[PDB]
């Protein structure tokens, strides 16, 4: 009966989201907001065997799709990759943590990737940092995203997109 | 804090009442939404449902 | 409107639902009752994990268990849910 | 204690290379034209040989008595 | 898919690799650490130590001491073998030594094997220092082993696997002389000229400069591969052997794979 | 301070263009919130006193090398003058964009 | 079939805000002001030259020496002049184009089409 | 070093090898990466403190994924023969 209770009652991933307030209590870290930034930019492209290294932590296997870019070198980029794991219904209008500064640009049409635009599991513009993976941060793209497909993708998501910032930062090079 | 509200229960018609029968609130909050069910204190944002719904065309 | 509206809607919105106390209850009985004697309700052959614990979650899950909830309400009102689909 | 055999870092004996390059330095030459003709070029091992202290000749005179 | 030769020192190995893909090149290097056998001291029977030295720690820097481990990798059975038992495949040195009226240091010179072909590399290295009055009698046992199993069994120092660099000077900045580390250019009549175009680590660092009178590129299929023996194997013999483990492992893993398709 | 939380072994640490494998990694993260700008500093300087093997003294308000003057003879001793380094990874042999 | 084509010559190339972007600005026939964001590793233009784009639903046929990718139209956006401004996000490239009639509102395309867009040198 | 199979389909296979780390699962993905008919392959070390591996293959239907594994064990043994005839000549 303990065993049932504790199973039923007090797992973790039931326990997302804090009763002192709405929002996520378990959540990015401090590698992992920079790794998704890093990932999220602009100006990444990842070739295919990049794509296959990015993607060889997580669970996922099956058609990745056309590259982004067909000529004249095949590259992916950081937003296809990321766009694989959201759910095809998923929207979501939002600034991200970076858009203080001079790159508060209010509105869709950014010359920065200060703003991020989802649109049915795509994400088209912006990238992710604090204010869309980071924890104690409710209203972000994340919290709607537990709300919405329960503390079962929630923890899908934090288990699976979440290896990829790490992948993608040790990857890449990332000191002081 | 614990020793004084220990001992306060949800009944089954709302309202928040202690073990020993007494009545606290008529209903729980004001409309019985638990804080960690709510969109950020809130029973539902009605603009993330407009969004949710026409977001893919705005 | 006996009181109050939202009393009126709480009372509607659990009055066909089941609170995870309950069904964690009744998980836990129905692991203990399996835990001696007690033969499953359930083909046991094409389960993943042959402990009690997960028959038990198995057998709510399908709606085959013959057990009812009484719910009490302050007044003395009293509610019987079952949780058999038949 | 004593000198290691070998670097920590990458497995190069340097256990060897102690008392020329102990005894040279003490001779009024400069460690590092010593280190480089000695065939110490990673600075790990520069590192290995620079910062040894050598205690045991202090605790040769209070040794166990079994 | 041809192969070049750079430098060969006594102990260092550099080598140019043309058509292998980096994957192939990096395994060899892996290798080169991890699947090659070589002598090492695996256990030491001790019968006195009076030294500062407890016998963990001897034991410790025995097993640390190279040995020429290169006629044994044909009359010792390899670890993958049976090797824990029938005598036959173990060793044995001894080494008893004792101080009379001042510190005495002991050298690995003063180790004597049973097996006249495996010897100590280098016979200058300070294994522990004897007070007056003491005095070691102890005797260990060699065997063969891979690196994966203990670093103590590894052939190589450093195994190194870079780029192809191709360096080109377009003008005539003469910043870029003083700012690569690597000493690539040089001025020769006052045209910066490339003396050794193989040294350059893509470092990137006169491009921040010069830009526009040097151009970096990596060549897309060549690559360097350079490895420092301890003194234990020829680099050649320890590039072999790894080659020829991949090949074993290879083998073993689709020998099993196929059957019971 | 803090505690071990995994050992590598030497085939998998990030080899440099030299072979030099770390001893020990630390987050970068860790530093700008703690701002102890002495721990670079004394990485920097341990590094000039390993190449050079002439005496590094730190004692407060009389440094001496200044840090420019070791920066130029650890340029001149064949290294990069900022004390980074081209590393590549050891598990896959790929080059590290950094 | 809702292709769309044209020739037109380069005008600039700026260097942008991010690290390493680019954009590429192209003054075009029938007031079109193509304007698309490439990187270090992507560009293959120069200051001034004549080239040809496509946008269109189905794959055309590329070679090695042009360039090109698929994306979305996700922005229709109406002026204050009477013009329009539209976007196309190559999974994160953005293409901007400004014309009178609009992409969508001429009845072109939809909002979000799965389209490719094709540049080439003449 | 023991294989078991998790999964297998006529494109899709996913093997499971224990006693064996980077070192075969890196060569095994690349010499995969270039076997025509292949779409996708993969390699992942579950966890650090443990030797063993998972590899993941996913072809066009053209080629069996077990067919594709053995012609990549077959170009890295080609490889590693190719390396052993050159070395011995210098
Ligand atoms: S200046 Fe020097 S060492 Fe490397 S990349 Fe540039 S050459
Ligand atoms: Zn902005
Ligand atoms: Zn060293």
């Amino acid at each position: 009966e303990a065993i049932a209770e504790a199973r039923e009652l007090m797992l973790v991933h039931k326990n997302i989201i804090t009763p002192r307030y709405g929002g996520p209590i378990i959540g990015g870290g401090q590698d992992y907001i920079s790794g998704a930034y890093l990932l999220s930019v602009k100006t990444t492209l990842l070739t295919v065997e990049e794509v296959a290294t990015i993607l060889g932590v997580t669970d996922f296997v099956g058609e990745l799709g056309e590259p982004a870019i067909l000529a004249p070198k095949p590259y992916y980029t950081g937003k296809q990759v990321i766009s694989l794991f959201l759910p095809k219904d998923f929207n979501f209008h939002g600034p991200a943590n970076i858009s203080k500064g001079p790159r508060a640009c209010k509105d869709e049409i950014c010359p920065h990737d200060s703003f991020i635009v989802i649109k049915n599991g795509l994400l088209l513009e912006g990238v992710f940092d604090k204010k869309a993976i980071g924890n104690q941060q409710p209203e972000s793209m994340l919290h709607w995203s537990i709300r919405e497909y329960g503390t079962e993708y929630g923890k899908w998501l934090m288990d699976n997109v979440f290896k990829m910032f790490i992948r993608f930062l040790e990857m890449r090079g990332f000191t002081m | 804090l614990i020793n004084a509200l220990s001992d306060l229960r949800i009944e089954y018609d709302g309202t928040v009442r202690s073990l020993y029968g007494d009545i606290v609130q008529v209903v729980y909050g004001d409309d019985a939404v638990h804080p960690m069910y709510s969109a950020h204190s809130k029973s539902v944002n009605v603009n993330r449902v407009i969004e949710r719904v026409i977001g893919w065309k705005r | 409107m006996t009181i109050d509206k939202i009393n009126e809607i709480f009372k509607e919105n659990w009055k066909n639902k089941l609170t995870k106390y309950e069904i964690a209850r009744i998980i836990s009985a129905r692991a203990l009752q399996l835990s001696m004697g007690a033969l499953p309700l359930i083909d046991t052959s094409n389960l993943k994990s042959d402990d009690v614990i997960s028959i038990a979650e198995e057998e709510l899950k399908r709606g085959v268990l013959p057990i009812t909830i009484r719910r009490i309400y302050p007044n003395g009102q009293v509610e019987l849910i079952s949780v058999r689909k038949i | 204690m004593i000198i290691p055999i070998r670097c920590f870092t990458c497995g190069a004996v340097v256990a060897d290379k102690w008392e020329p390059f102990s005894n040279r330095v003490m001779g009024g030459e400069d460690p590092e034209k010593v280190l480089t003709e000695l065939g110490v070029n990673r600075y790990c091992c520069r590192r290995m040989l620079l910062s040894h202290v050598n205690i045991i000749r202090e605790i040769i005179h209070y040794t166990r008595p079994i | 898919m041809p192969i070049s030769l750079i430098e060969r020192n006594g102990l260092r190995l550099r080598l140019v690799l043309e058509n292998y893909p980096l994957e192939f090149v990096n395994s060899i290097r892996r290798a080169s650490i991890l699947y090659v056998p070589v002598m090492a001291v695996d256990e030491v029977y001790f019968i006195e130590n009076n030294s500062p030295l407890y016998d963990e720690i001897l034991a410790h820097r025995l097993a640390l001491v190279p040995f020429v481990s290169d006629e044994a990798l044909e009359h010792y059975r390899p670890p993958e073998e049976c090797a824990e038992n029938c005598d036959g495949c173990y060793n044995r040195v001894y080494l008893d030594v004792e101080a009379k009226d001042q510190p005495l240091m002991i050298y690995s010179r003063d180790l004597k094997s049973e097996d006249q072909m495996i010897t100590p590399v280098s016979g200058a290295i300070p294994i522990v220092l004897l007070g007056s009055k003491q005095k070691i009698s102890l005797e260990a046992r060699l065997r063969l082993g891979y690196g994966k199993e203990h670093i103590k069994y590894s052939p190589v120092s450093v195994s190194i696997v870079r780029y192809y660099p191709k360096v080109t000077v377009l003008g005539n900045c003469e910043k870029a002389v003083e700012v690569c580390p690597e000493g690539v250019f040089a001025m020769e009549n006052n045209k910066l000229v490339v003396k050794n175009e193989l040294s350059c680590i893509l470092c990137e660092e006169c491009l921040k400069y010069c830009a526009g009178s040097v151009s970096i590129e990596s060549v897309e299929n060549k690559f360097i591969l350079e490895i420092e023996s301890v003194g234990s194997l020829k680099p050649e013999r320890i590039l072999i052997e790894a080659s020829k483990s991949l090949l074993r492992k290879l083998s073993e893993l689709k020998s099993k794979l196929e059957a019971g398709k | 301070k803090g505690v071990v939380g995994i050992l590598i072994d030497q085939v998998d640490m990030p080899y440099t263009a030299k072979g030099i494998v770390p001893d020990i990694i630390l987050n970068p993260h860790a530093l700008p919130s703690r701002m102890t700008i002495g721990q670079i500093m004394e990485a920097i300087g341990g590094k000039y006193a390993a190449l050079s093997g002439k005496p590094v003294d730190a004692t407060p308000f009389l440094e001496t090398p200044k840090l420019q003057e070791m920066q130029k003879e650890i340029l001149k001793l064949g290294h990069l003058p900022d004390s980074t380094e081209v590393v590549y990874d050891g598990r896959t042999g790929q080059k590290l964009k950094s | 079939k809702e292709m769309m084509q044209g020739t037109c010559k380069i005008s600039s190339i700026e260097k942008g805000a991010l690290k390493n972007l680019y954009v590429v600005k192209m003054d075009c026939d029938n007031d079109l002001k193509i304007e698309f964001d490439i990187t270090k590793e992507l560009s293959i233009f120069s200051k001034d030259e004549e080239v040809t784009f496509i946008i269109s639903r189905e794959k055309p046929e590329y070679s090695e020496k042009d360039f090109c990718a698929h994306g979305y139209l996700f922005l229709e956006r109406q002026q204050e002049d009477g013009s329009f401004i539209d976007e196309i996000s190559l999974y994160g490239l953005i293409v901007k184009i400004l014309s009178k009639n609009g992409l969508i509102n001429s009845k072109l395309f939809k909002m979000m089409d799965h389209v490719y867009y094709c540049v080439k040198k003449k | 070093m023991e294989i078991k199979v998790i999964k297998e389909e006529q494109n899709y296979l996913e093997l499971q090898i224990d006693g064996e780390e980077h070192t075969i699962g890196n060569l095994l993905k690349g010499m995969l990466l270039k076997v025509p008919g292949v779409k996708f392959a993969a390699y992942s070390l579950p966890h650090p403190l443990i030797t063993s591996i998972t590899i993941k293959i996913l072809t066009d239907g053209s080629i069996s994924a077990r067919e594709a594994l053995i012609k990549a064990i077959e170009l890295a043994e080609n490889y590693a023969n190719l390396f052993i005839d050159e070395v011995k000549k210098i």
